[PDB]
């Protein structure tokens, strides 16, 4: 732990500064250091952790997709052999991506999930676990691809079961979990009908609970509801 | 790509 | 040299792939490895080198400016002491920026500039030397700030002298050098009148030479000419 | 900020 000598509160402060500076690798390192202090994370702190790693892995995923596309074209019928370089560099980015995912999954397993008892924390972390296994699945091709997919599915499913029992249908964590699990079905599990059903049912159950919300809560919930609709429009 | 959060 | 075992041509190929993936840190590392092979760089290769490090240091500069602004506000009359964290993190980014600049300057000094005999290569490298001393100047505050500024000025001046003797006034390297030296005058050397004079004279001399150019060369030159005009509009 | 290339 290179952050072992820094105060927890200083790490959180610097994560916020790194966010303002769009230095997301630094932000992720600061928030990894904060997690490794061993204390549970508050709501704000959980979201700093997720924002940081989502931005880091999001950049890696975008790069991997560019390189994968170049690699597949170099493998089409009629292409001039360019040598091993495209594959090598795609593999380099892939390995770095897998490393970030393993780091996040490691933080969740040591020991964020096991200490998370409230629905808002436990569902949040299990959603993250599903998300980072999903990112591993996006690049997986070996003896373990089915097991990676099942690890994502299992984490999402536990998160879903808790969220349906313990949170209202408009809860933004519950909505975001369903959004992402629906994308898992469509893009990873080759289950577009499940993806569409889940998005539609989530949207409709949220619609019916909006009347209970304040103006600010309404804005939060309807934002994610619009993403569900966006995906449904993409898929139908 | 579809939306995720 | 972590790139010491990779073929020069493979490093150049991967720099181009990294650019397509917007992985500019990787691009810079690949092009540093290519420079360290010891051979001169072609025109395309010089521009890969510059694109890579310009993007890396550009991000660092943007982050430094955000953090410097937060730091100065925390030091205004009426602010609640936040502790050493903003200064520490600004210093961290600053040190990383200085490191990138020192790396680039080191490549130019060992041994790109001394082997650069043609105007297009020598002016390009001396412009880079001025640029990276200028970035050092932007963050400098110590016993060496005047010397850093003079190092930038000296590199730009040698580049200017060569460009006026050896290139036409529409040459895009010559134009970009003048653009940046003009910004050096305005922002670093506290010489706005010199900045404005240089931009205006460069623009006018280029205008008068456009008639000699092909359509494609005309597009290249007028692009940078528009940046000179943009700056003049900002400054007058 | 002013333009540079
Ligand atoms: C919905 C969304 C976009 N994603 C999400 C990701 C995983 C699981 C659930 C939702 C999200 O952002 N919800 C959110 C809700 C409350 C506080 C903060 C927040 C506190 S601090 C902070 C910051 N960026 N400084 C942001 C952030
Ligand atoms: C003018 C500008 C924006 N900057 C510049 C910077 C330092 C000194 C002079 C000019 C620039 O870009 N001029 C340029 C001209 C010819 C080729 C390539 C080029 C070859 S390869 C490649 C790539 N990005 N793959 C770009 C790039
Ligand atoms: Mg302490
Ligand atoms: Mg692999
Ligand atoms: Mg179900
Ligand atoms: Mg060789
Ligand atoms: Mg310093
Ligand atoms: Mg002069």
């Amino acid at each position: 732990g290179a952050m072992g000598s820094m105060e927890r509160a200083s790490l959180i402060q610097k994560a916020k500064l790194a966010e303002q500076a769009e230095r997301y690798e630094d932000m992720a390192a600061f928030m990894k250091g904060a997690v490794e202090k061993g204390e549970e994370l508050s709501c704000e702190e959980r979201n700093l952790l997720s924002v940081a790693y989502k931005n880091v892995v999001g950049g890696q995923r975008a790069a991997w997709r560019v390189l994968s596309s170049i690699e597949q074209k170099s493998n089409e019928e009629g292409s001039e052999e360019k040598g091993p370089e495209v594959r090598e560099y795609r593999e380099k980015v892939e390995t770095e991506l897998q490393g970030v995912c393993d780091t996040v999954l490691g933080l969740l397993d040591s020991h964020l999930i096991k200490e998370a008892g409230d629905a808002e924390s436990r569902v949040f972390y299990l959603k993250m676990k599903g998300d980072y296994y999903r990112y591993l699945a996006e690049v997986a091709t070996g003896d373990d691809k089915k097991r990676i997919i099942d690890s994502a599915r299992s984490a999402y499913q536990e998160a879903m079961d808790i969220s349906k029992k313990e949170m209202p249908p408009t809860n933004p964590i519950r909505l975001g979990l369903a959004l992402n699990f629906s994308v898992f079905h469509y893009e990873i599990a080759n289950s577009p009908e499940e993806a569409i059903s889940l998005a539609k049912t989530t949207f409709d159950e949220a619609m019916a609970d909006l009347h209970t919300l304040s103006e600010d809560s309404y804005k939060d919930s309807t934002l994610i509801m619009q993403l569900l609709r966006d995906n449904l429009t993409l898929w139908t | 790509f579809p939306a995720t959060v």
